[PDB]
RNA sequence: UUGGCACCUCGAUGUCGGCUCAUCGCAUCCUGGGGCUGUAGUCGGUCCCAAGGGUUGGGCUGUUCGCCCAUUAAAGCGGUACGCGAGCUGGGUUCAGAACGUCGUGAGACAGUUCGGUCCCUAUCCGUCGUGGGCGUAGGAAAUUUGAGAGGAGCUGUCCUU
RNA sequence: GGGAUAAGUGCUGAAAGCAUCUAAGCAUGAAGCCCCCCUCAAGAUGAGAUUUCCCAACUUCGGUUAUAAGAUCCCUCAAAG
């Protein structure tokens, strides 16, 4: 596994601290908890953390991988963060915040209230384009898709939400 | 969605995968999803 | 010439063992205790008198399965009414009502006669650690 | 969460603020004592124990249910209350709302309340099919030798037996009905009677039990 | 389904259709949830999950079917001795009468037709629906009760607003 | 209305540097499942719980006794049959 191989660089900010299989990683902007394959070991560097497997079994290598990706992103989160940026297409489709709370008004005959949660925040520009900022990259993603998900884009005009970067397959509606 | 017996690339842009002990397709193309049954 | 001992009422002594679930696989715990009510493990042992002990398991919240029991183990009941079938997987049985998931599992590898009834009555199962019996005295159990 | 217990007097209408036409039963609730409080800890779950309708002093050679007996007569004097002639339990209620020994006005509910009222249904006896289970008839005419039977009770071979819950003959009525959702019209407390919109089960005299309505 | 076989029943296992009463399966007719679409919208097509409930009156014919009128959200497909005649019917079919066509010298005969034509039984056992008595539940009683279980219910139109 | 799900839909994610709803992990998702609603229900022989009532003499001193609380017989009846 060669993400598993791969070492981990923390940043001066940024501690991580082992509690057996629990990790907990400080940085300058949140800190983000949670526990990891209890077959892994973990070589602590002063400067940068490595994860060793016991064997090349498949349940080895494959939790490897996806130990040394899940810490590298707590570490990549505390210290940059993670965002994620929607964009509303169609006209009157606008987003706005209700303190911190995102109202959005798709289409809909009701607006659509999405609660914030811990460690999140909402920005609406212009008021179409919103976007999630937080220290877990899964927390972001799940919230975007929620956004996302209220009214994800049609194809005939590309109305609804979408992620800014996001291609949409387009069809043609009206033919004689 | 397809669903049957026999499930294979279409075109090559088709990716043959396996979720929930079931063989899949999954393209960019979303006429070529493939579920085997 | 006839000597073979038979056990009765008279002589019988049962005594009361505590038995503990946790970390214990349903089927192996529970073929252990069903010999052990029967009392299959006497010298003793007459076929048609109870000559078995009590036993009481706890922690029967974590008694444990392999495989996916947890979700494919299904059972089944029927209330003798048309279409009364009624299910609920081994996983939800342990969750809600652990304490019958184990006596059912014992009480399955007991004969199904008067005296197997009557021996599978000495069972008690409690779910946390806690059992009201200490009036019993009842001693530890190590399995196998 | 409220609840009262009464007997059914009867049905007549009352003319409402537009002049529609309101049937109603009369419910007298009067009598209505707090007589026992039961809790989680000392009984498992919380209620209070309701006695209606005050009967008569235990005597020495009572003869009817008219006289309560010397373990009535007790469990009253407990709470302080003449001895009752029906006794309910209400788990809906607060029972930090009650004390034993209070009494239950028909003025705890007012115009308005949307509430269960439940009983027992008038009795009917032994009742076919048609009548007890809303069956239909076979022809009367052409021939037929099948008017009020209650038609076939199973197939054959498969399953050789018949079902339970297969619908026959039997004792019709009797039994423990719940109607949801009523409204109480009225509440006159000079002559401590409640007003419920509808109809409500069982005969006049009956006992209904009135309860806050648990859907809402 | 049409058959093949001839293994139970010829000291009898009543046979089509209808009526009454259902019950089960799902390979789903509607309603619920989805994917793809040569899905603009309104509609549709096709496939997946789903059996909770629901799934109409009439004309003709013994009919089952089928066609037709008028509806409906929909007018599902099957199993249960082509469910159910010790629950009902008895129109067809399969007795004796009579007749037509036809065949036969004839007596007669015809999955050809026609008109007429006896449907018994007081429930012993299990089963099922109700309703009592006994004993048990470690004193004898009156009330109020928990809820392990079990049963019931579960469907849908139209219009208004957006 | 709640909980868990189906077909699905995803997030994060490696095996397999990419990709990937899946392996670990986290979401969401049906008139269906379990509840919520209605009725029966401790012969639930595992026979449960609460409140109240009754409580002595005689004994071969094991036990008995008629009485207690209570309930019936019999009688007048109906909302019950
Ligand atoms: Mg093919
Ligand atoms: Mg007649
Ligand atoms: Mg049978
Ligand atoms: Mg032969
Ligand atoms: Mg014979
Ligand atoms: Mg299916
Ligand atoms: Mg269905
Ligand atoms: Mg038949
Ligand atoms: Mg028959
Ligand atoms: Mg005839
Ligand atoms: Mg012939
Ligand atoms: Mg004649
Ligand atoms: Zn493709």
């Amino acid at each position: 596994s060669r993400v598993g191989k791969k070492i981990i660089d923390i940043p001066s900010d940024v501690t991580v601290t082992f509690d057996g299989n629990h990790v907990t990683v400080k940085g300058p902007k949140g800190e983000l908890s949670r526990t990891l394959n209890e077959r892994m070991t973990f070589k602590q560097e002063e400067n940068t953390i490595e994860v060793v497997r016991p064997s090349d079994s498949k349940e080895d290598r494959t939790n490897h991988g996806t130990t040394r990706a899940l810490l590298n992103n707590m570490v990549q989160g505390v210290s940059q963060g993670y965002v994620k940026v929607l964009e509303l297409v169609g006209v009157g489709y606008r987003a706005q915040m209700q303190g911190k709370d995102l109202i959005l008004n798709v289409g809909y005959s009701h607006p659509v209230e999405i609660k914030a949660e811990e460690n999140i925040t909402f920005s609406v520009e212009k008021n179409t384009v919103v976007k999630v900022e937080g220290i877990s990259k899964e927390q972001v993603g799940a919230l975007a898709s929620n956004i996302r998900s209220v009214r994800p884009p049609e194809p005939y005009k590309g109305k609804g939400i979408r992620y800014q970067g996001e291609y949409v397959r387009r069809k043609e509606g009206k033919t004689g | 969605m397809k669903v049957r017996p026999s499930v294979k690339p279409i075109c090559e842009k088709c990716k043959v995968i396996k979720r929930k002990g079931k063989v899949m397709v999954i393209c960019e193309n979303p006429k070529h999803k493939q579920r085997q049954g | 010439m006839r000597q073979t001992f038979m056990a009765n009422e008279s002589n019988i002594e049962r005594k009361w063992y505590v038995i503990d679930a946790e970390g214990q696989t349903l089927g192996r715990l529970s073929s252990e205790v069903a010999s052990i009510l029967r009392g299959k493990n006497k010298v003793t042992y007459t076929p048609h008198v109870d000559t078995g002990d009590y036993v009481i398991v706890i922690n029967a919240s974590k008694i444990e399965f392999t495989g996916n029991k947890e979700t494919d183990k299904v059972y089944y009941r029927h209330s003798n009414h048309p279409g009364g079938i009624k299910s609920i997987t081994a996983g939800e049985l342990r969750r809600t009502n652990p304490e019958r998931l184990i006596e059912n599992s014992i009480k399955g590898m007991l004969p199904s006669t008067r005296l197997g009834e009557k021996q599978g009555k000495k069972l008690f199962v409690y779910g946390g650690a806690e059992h009201p019996h200490a009036a019993q005295q009842p001693e530890n159990y190590e399995l196998r | 969460t409220k609840g009262i217990l009464g007997r059914k007097i009867g049905m007549t209408q009352v003319f409402g603020e537009n002049g529609e036409l309101i049937p109603v039963t009369v419910v007298e609730a009067k009598e209505n004592v707090v007589l026992q409080k039961k809790t989680v800890e000392v009984d498992g779950y919380n209620a209070i124990q309701v006695g209606f309708e005050d009967k008569k002093a235990y005597k020495k050679d009572a003869k009817s249910n008219k006289y309560a007996n010397k373990p009535a007569e007790g469990h009253a004097k407990k709470a302080d209350a003449a001895p009752k002639r029906f006794i309910r339990e209400f788990r809906n209620v607060d029972v930090d709302a009650y004390e034993v020994g209070q009494e239950v006005s028909v003025d705890t509910f007012v115009a308005g309340d949307v509430i269960d009222v439940t009983g027992v249904s008038k009795g009917k006896g032994f009742q076919g099919a048609i009548k007890r289970h809303g069956q239909s008839r076979g022809p009367m005419s052409h021939g037929s030798h099948f008017h009020r039977a209650p038609g076939s009770v199973g197939m054959a071979s498969d399953a050789s037996r018949v079902f339970k819950g297969q619908k026959m003959p039997g004792r019709m009525g009797g039994n423990t009905v719940t109607v949801q959702n009523l409204e109480v019209v009225q509440v006159d407390t000079e002559n401590k009677v409640i007003l419920v919109k509808g109809n409500v089960p069982g005969p006049k005299k009956g006992l209904v039990e009135i309860r806050t309505s648990i859907k809402k």
